[PDB]
């Protein structure tokens, strides 16, 4: 007995899954929001249960006054902690309050102590988390840095709204009322304004004052270093930035976007790759050691009538009609509608008994010749049979409502295809590895989720009901709370999407900031650590005459000249320089409009002469076999037709003035002109093969999404609206479209709407598809689905609520696994690219690579004793101390002194405040410039041989001409906004603290070492941002100004329509530049606008055209900037390789 | 109720 | 936030002559404002007779004055922190009774409300 008697216990599995469906048990109850009075001696029995599991484990261990038993593991601490919480709510009198029912979380970690094999994942999470110290100082680094250049720039810049001046407690008391501002549109954010020209102007009769709160909730600003370090974190993680990018410029002006393209790159480019290069080079390196370490007449009869059976479908192509059957059922489905007419419908209701019966017949005949049950044993047969039982079953009822979402059930015979196609197999073997061999790793990512998701409902579920009027419209829950479980859920899926920022001022308005940036911060981080872990194992597991002649010669040495060459590509920029000027202005300006028509044919004619002296100096064989020499024939061609209509009489006409509309193809000469963008071009054209064999899985892949979208959707997202004001009408008073035209005949205002981006068609449905992969216009997709009632009825508030786990279910599979097999065949196709070339580093020219192997010579080495001295004087006992590690030191921690007191600096401060830090930088000024001038008498003779002693002496010189110069503005011609950016010196000094960090100088060095191969990129997307500014710019800058158009941000100008295609490339908004140019007719915009003085008309939209133009240069900016991040994060391997 | 044309009266009113 | 948390004491034992502070307070989540802030004090004998308001606040204190209660009722709160306390001074037998607070703090949605049961002792 004794220790004997109480210790099998322990041993055997069957106590390890009592305990196991215990915690499972009770995570379910922890789902529960208010819990009901009968689940309470529930609560008691999961007590009682831990106790004896603790009360078997303190009596296996030791015994008789024997210290304690399992007080070593720290998961035996999570045990003592849980029983003696479960205890302390039943000590009589000890709680009241209890605000700590989070703590009832804590079982629900006990899932990894008792599942076998998630203390090894979580352990090896733990430890990948210890190789990113290096990058989180320079990360938190970086966005100190940036944030003290905005809070010099932008100090309050946010606080200025456009305030009326008298139309009928002077100034605090006027200026304090929230009514004398302007709001546009109901906005309830208070337009911002700037006095300077480029910045956003106020209407009539108003002016622009600093007063007010700030945007969004107040959280929004660049006032108090705090609030400048959170809104440069969401600009490095690209969360909604771009309403922080267009706020700060309407308030600052236009030309504080220099701002935003260097913390774009440097913070949400950079930043993002050394973070991702570093997590799959731990990884990389965990998988080594490990393998590493592995390393280291019935029966009768029955056969008489079988025989016949097996004697079929083993030679005929039989088993090729049935795949020709598929991929014809896929095509019926897909022509389904909304709406289409009877004797159309019945070729759709007709034609899917017919391959249902065929398909029924089929598993019928193959279970007569194989021998059941050893059909039952290939896998895909019972694929199959399971896909005819519930297409039998779907035939069967047809009543289920609403459950007949099982006749999009019928669509995933597409995966029998897979056999063939040796792609979507690919895609198999990924999905499969999720559940299979990282099955352990999803099931720490579904705990995570769970348990963050339980967390915040205990925590804050409460304080949204009780707090409800401060953010919502009608004193009720917003669609995104967090009072049950399944809405938090889907917040905490949304931070792993991307979109943290707009919940979490929802949060801290109802819950303390304190509270909710402790909160959503862990989520970010240990979540998008777990979700980028589970990526990189699914992707490092799956692919682990005498005149005649003598005139040839003459036309050849004029092509082949120095001369000539440096004339026509100062020709093409000028071109394409001009065609920049063609704004709504260029009609006002009449003296460089006839200029531009001068130069139309001046440009004409050079490109046909040059051309023609190709044809003599090469002949039609040579010049017909240069691909680039086809691309510079068919833009003469354009120019040719264009040219011989407005000659021969054909002005106007359908086709002539849509074909000048192609002069934005002329900037398309500049690549073979050079040969930064002649590398890159042909490195993405060698890959082409492998995106198309790639991209036919993803389109057959989302065609399966888009057919069951069309199913549960296509008729459901009309609804009528009160048109002067826009709002949708209650169930209460509009219940479908019969109560509405009797509205609209009874002279109402009403319109049956429609959402105008839906899924009433497949080719509609795929445009919805691709605003929820990139999580740009999901919002309002997901409103209509889940308000989505019936066809021809009026949509109610969340009706179809859980159509959210549609949308998620896409997000899963058709957005991170359809990427992970995107990403996998790249880098597999990277990897021949590099070595059928020999062969090394592509994205780098020629020239460009003598650059890269010297300055690789030069970062890996260092000098030995440059050391002369100041010989043998006073200046040597000097030379003496100065050079100590003392003197040294003593310089980094009073830069940090430094760093500190300008993070003190707030908008509005007191006069005294000012005084104390112009006195405190007036003595470190005084001191930086004593530290550098006594190295100048104490190390005479150079002091310009390393490189931190020049960087040290140009940032004092600028910090006294802050000082010097300063006292000239206060004594002559004067510019504040100088002030504020010669002051911006002082920073270079923090930039000082690098000097000793090794290992942050490892991280800075090899991203130094991809600025020529990113500089190649960096031309061939600057090439295809300048062409398609100038197609958006002729085509739509007359569109209404609808919800991302409007008068500061827009396609009328050059400088406009380049701020609009900096954003889309990083997709930012493209749904709402995209949503005014879907507008066609009337009731929308209107075709007669005439906004003289020009002879354009109308303000509406081609959606033909704009749809081409968004989805296209979506398509190319993700193909371009993906080769962004590979030609970086390629370099960091390359310099950890050779250390 | 408030204008639909707004992000913020999409998210937090039930009107739109 | 189903509804809005009232505290106070169930029963209340006081001495006959003793002054009772009816304690009474509330966490609303927005803060209190005055012109729109809403209290109620009610007696009623017995869970089933007739409530008596004996002060209110609308804009301000409002004192009833009530004619068997007396002058000697005063308020003893704060409601910009939370406290709607009422002071019984001198307390005589005939005070024992049911004492009801109501309170509204709009836009709070939940209006609030304490019972207390006095009891005087010899
Ligand atoms: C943009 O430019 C305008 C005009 O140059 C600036 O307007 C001026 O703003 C001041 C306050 O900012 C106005 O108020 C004046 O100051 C006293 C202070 O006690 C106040 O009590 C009075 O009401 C008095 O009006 C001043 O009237 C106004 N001047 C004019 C001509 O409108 C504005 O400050 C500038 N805004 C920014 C952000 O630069
Ligand atoms: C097998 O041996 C090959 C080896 C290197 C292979 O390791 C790979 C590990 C994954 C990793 C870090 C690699 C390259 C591209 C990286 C991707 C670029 C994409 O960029 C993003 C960001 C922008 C978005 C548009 C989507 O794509 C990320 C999601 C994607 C990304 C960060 C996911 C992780 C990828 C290297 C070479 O050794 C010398
Ligand atoms: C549109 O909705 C109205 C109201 O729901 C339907 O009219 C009927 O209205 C009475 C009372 O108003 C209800 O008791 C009936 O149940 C309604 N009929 C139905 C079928 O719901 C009206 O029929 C609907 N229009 C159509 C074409 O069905
Ligand atoms: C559509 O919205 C308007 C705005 O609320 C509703 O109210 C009318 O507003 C106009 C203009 O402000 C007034 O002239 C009317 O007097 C308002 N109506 C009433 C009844 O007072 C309008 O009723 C709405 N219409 C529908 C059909 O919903
Ligand atoms: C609707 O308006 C027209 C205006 O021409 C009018 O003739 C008609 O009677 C109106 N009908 C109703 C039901 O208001
Ligand atoms: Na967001």
């Amino acid at each position: 007995p004794i220790r004997k008697l109480a210790i099998k216990i322990l041993v055997h599995s069957l106590f390890n899954m009592l305990i196991m469906c215990t915690i499972l048990t009770n995570c379910v109850f922890m789902t529960m929001s208010n819990p009901p009075d009968w689940t309470k001696n529930v609560e008691y029995t999961f007590t009682g249960i831990y106790t004896f599991e603790s009360l078997i484990k303190i009596l296996a261990r030791g015994f008789c006054l024997e210290d304690f038993t399992f007080l070593r593991d720290p998961w035996n601490w999570l045990d003592f902690t849980v029983i003696t919480f479960a205890y302390v709510t039943e000590f009589v009198d000890l709680g009241n309050v209890s605000a700590l029912r989070t703590f009832r979380v804590l079982r629900a970690l006990k899932t990894i102590s008792v599942i076998p094999g998630l203390k090894t994942i979580v352990g090896a999470l733990i430890q990948s988390v210890k190789k990113l110290s290096d990058v989180m100082i320079l990360t938190v680094f970086c966005l100190s840095v940036f944030a003290l250049i905005g809070l010099q720039l932008f100090m309050g810049n946010l606080r200025n709204k456009c305030l009326q001046w008298p139309p009928d407690f002077n100034w605090d008391e006027y200026i304090e009322d929230k009514s004398h501002f302007y709001f546009l549109e109901g906005q309830n954010d208070a337009l911002l304004c700037g006095n300077s020209s480029d910045a956003g102007q106020c209407p009539e009769g108003y002016i622009c004052v600093k007063a007010g709160r700030n945007p969004n909730y107040g959280y929004t600003s660049f006032d108090t270093f705090s609030w400048a370090f959170l809104s440069l974190f969401r600009l490095m993680t690209q969360d909604f930035w771009e309403n922080l990018y267009q706020l700060t410029l309407r308030a600052a002006g236009k030309t504080y976007m220099i701002f935003f393209v260097l913390v774009i790159f440097l913070g949400s480019f950079y930043l993002i790759n050394l973070i991702l290069a570093v997590v799959a080079m731990a990884y990389e390196e965990q998988n080594q050691a490990t393998l590493e370490e592995a390393e280291q007449d019935c029966c009768k009869p029955w056969l008489k009538v079988k025989h016949l059976v097996n004697l079929v479908v083993m030679d005929p192509f039989v088993d090729l009609a049935i795949t020709i059957c598929i991929v014809l059922n896929t095509l019926f489905m897909a022509m389904e509608h909304y709406p289409m007419t009877e004797q159309f419908s019945s070729v759709l209701s007709v034609g899917n008994l017919v391959f249902t019966g065929i398909f029924t017949a089929e598993m019928f005949l193959k279970i007569i010749a194989m021998d059941p049950y050893y059909y039952f044993q290939e896998g895909w047969n019972i694929f199959d049979g399971f896909i005819v039982s519930l297409s039998l079953m779907e035939l069967g009822l047809a009543n289920v409502e609403g459950l007949s979402v099982l006749r999009s059930f019928r669509l995933l015979r597409v995966f029998k295809l897979a056999k063939s196609w040796p792609t979507l197999n690919m895609l198999i073997k990924i999905i499969g590895n999720s559940v299979g061999a990282l099955g352990n790793l999803t099931l720490v990512l579904a705990i995570i989720v769970f348990i963050f998701a339980v967390v915040g409902m205990q925590l804050f579920g409460k304080s949204y009901k009780e707090c409800v009027c401060k953010i919502s419209n009608d004193c009720e829950l917003p669609r995104w709370h967090m009072h049950d479980f399944f809405h938090s859920f889907l917040i905490v899926f949304r931070v792993l999407c991307g979109e943290w920022i707009e919940t979490m001022w929802d949060c801290m308005e109802v819950a303390g900031q304190t509270m909710c940036l402790t909160v959503f911060m862990m989520v970010m981080v240990i979540g998008n650590l777990v979700v980028l872990n589970l990526f990189l194992a699914l992707l490092l597991s799956s692919f682990s005459g005498k005149l005649w002649w003598n005139l040839r010669k003459t036309c050849y040495k004029i092509v082949e000249h120095n001369w000539f060459e440096t004339f026509i590509v100062f020709m093409i920029l000028l071109s394409s320089g001009a065609l920049a000027f063609e704004d709504i202005y260029i009609e006002q300006r009449k003296t460089i409009k006839t200029m531009l028509e001068y130069a139309d044919k001046v440009f004409t004619y050079i490109f046909i002469l040059e051309m023609l002296l190709k044809w003599v100096a090469y002949g039609f064989q040579v010049y017909f076999t240069n691909a680039w020499c086809w691309l510079d024939f068919l833009i003469v061609d354009v120019s040719l037709v264009s040219l011989t209509a407005n000659a021969l009489g054909y002005s106007e006409l359908g086709a002539i003035k849509s074909l000048r509309t192609l002069r934005a193809l002329r900037p398309l000469r500049a690549l073979s002109r050079f040969e930064g963008m002649r590398v890159v071009v042909n490195a993405l054209l060698g890959a082409i093969p492998s995106i198309m064999n790639v991209l036919l899985v993803c389109l057959i892949f989302w065609l399966i999404f888009s057919i069951m979208g069309v199913n549960l959707f296509a008729g459901k997202f009309y609804h009528c609206i009160n048109y002067t004001t826009g709002e949708m009408f209650d169930v209460s008073v509009v219940n479908n479209y019969s109560e509405c035209k009797a509205l609209i005949e009874s002279n109402q205002t009403a319109r049956w709407k429609n959402v105008k981006v839906n899924f009433d068609n497949v080719g509609l449905g795929y445009l919805s598809l691709l605003q929820v992969a990139t999580f740009k216009g999901w919002m309002d997709i997901m409103y209509a689905a889940v308000d989505s009632r019936n066809v021809e009825l009026q949509p109610k508030y969340e009706d179809n609520l859980y159509m959210y786990l549609y949308f998620v279910i896409f997000i899963i599979f058709g957005s991170f696994f359809t990427l992970n097999l995107f990403i996998g065949v790249i880098i597999d196709n990277f990897n021949q690219q590099k070595k059928k070339f020999g062969g090394q580093d592509i994205f780098m020219t020629e020239e460009q690579k003598k650059y890269y192997n010297a300055m690789k010579k030069l970062g890996s080495k260092k000098p030995q004793k440059p050391i002369p001295r100041p010989a043998n004087k006073f200046q040597g006992m000097v030379f003496d101390f100065v050079t100590k590690q003392v003197f040294d030191i003593s310089i980094m921690i009073l830069i940090c002194l430094n760093m500190v007191t300008m993070m003190v600096e707030t908008d509005d401060q007191s006069q005294e405040m000012t005084n104390i830090l112009y006195w405190i930088n007036l003595v470190f000024i005084v001191l930086f410039t004593g530290e550098c001038v006594l190295k100048l008498i104490s190390l005479r003779y150079y002091y310009f041989t390393i490189g931190w002693n020049i960087f040290d002496f140009v940032v004092v010189i600028l910090s006294i001409v802050g000082m010097f110069l300063a006292e000239l503005i206060e004594k002559y011609f004067v510019s504040p906004t100088l002030f504020r950016v010669i002051r911006l010196a002082r920073i270079g000094r923090i930039l000082r603290l690098i000097k000793g960090a090794k290992g942050i100088r490892t991280l800075l060095f090899a991203l130094m070492m991809s600025l020529p191969a990113l500089f190649n990129i960096g031309l061939l997307l600057f090439l295809v941002m300048f062409i398609y500014a100038i197609f958006g710019m002729s085509n739509f800058a007359y569109v209404k100004r609808e919800v991302g158009i409007d008068d500061m941000f827009n396609f009328e100008t050059f400088g406009n329509s380049m701020i609009c295609l900096f954003q889309i490339t990083t997709s930012a908004g493209w749904d709402g530049l995209l949503a005014p140019i879907l507008n066609s007719g009337p009731p929308d915009c209107d075709p007669d606008k005439d906004h003289p003085g020009s002879s354009v008309k109308g303000d509406c939209g081609n959606p033909s055209v704009g749809i081409f133009f968004f989805v296209s240069y979506i398509i190319i900016s993700f193909l371009v900037v993906v080769n962004m991040y590979i030609a970086v994060i390629l370099e960091n391997f390359s310099v950890a390789t050779e250390e | 109720c408030c204008n639909c044309s707004s992000k913020w009266c999409r998210d937090h009113s039930r009107c739109c | 936030g189903r509804s809005m948390e009232v505290t106070v004491p169930a029963t209340l034992n006081v001495l006959n002559g003793s002054d009772a502070r009816l304690p009474c307070t509330f966490n609303s989540c927005y803060t209190v404002n005055h012109k729109q802030f809403s209290l109620n004090w009610t007696y009623q004998e017995c869970n089933n007779c007739s409530e008596e308001m004996f002060l209110q606040f609308r804009m301000k204190i409002i004192n009833l004055k009530l004619e068997r209660f007396q002058d000697r009722v005063e308020f003893s709160g704060n409601p910009s922190k939370y406290d709607v306390s009422v002071m019984l001074r001198n307390v005589q037998p005939e005070d024992e009774g049911i004492y009801n607070c109501y309170i509204m703090n709009p836009p709070d949605r939940h209006r609030g409300h304490g019972k207390i049961h006095l009891q005087v002792l010899m």
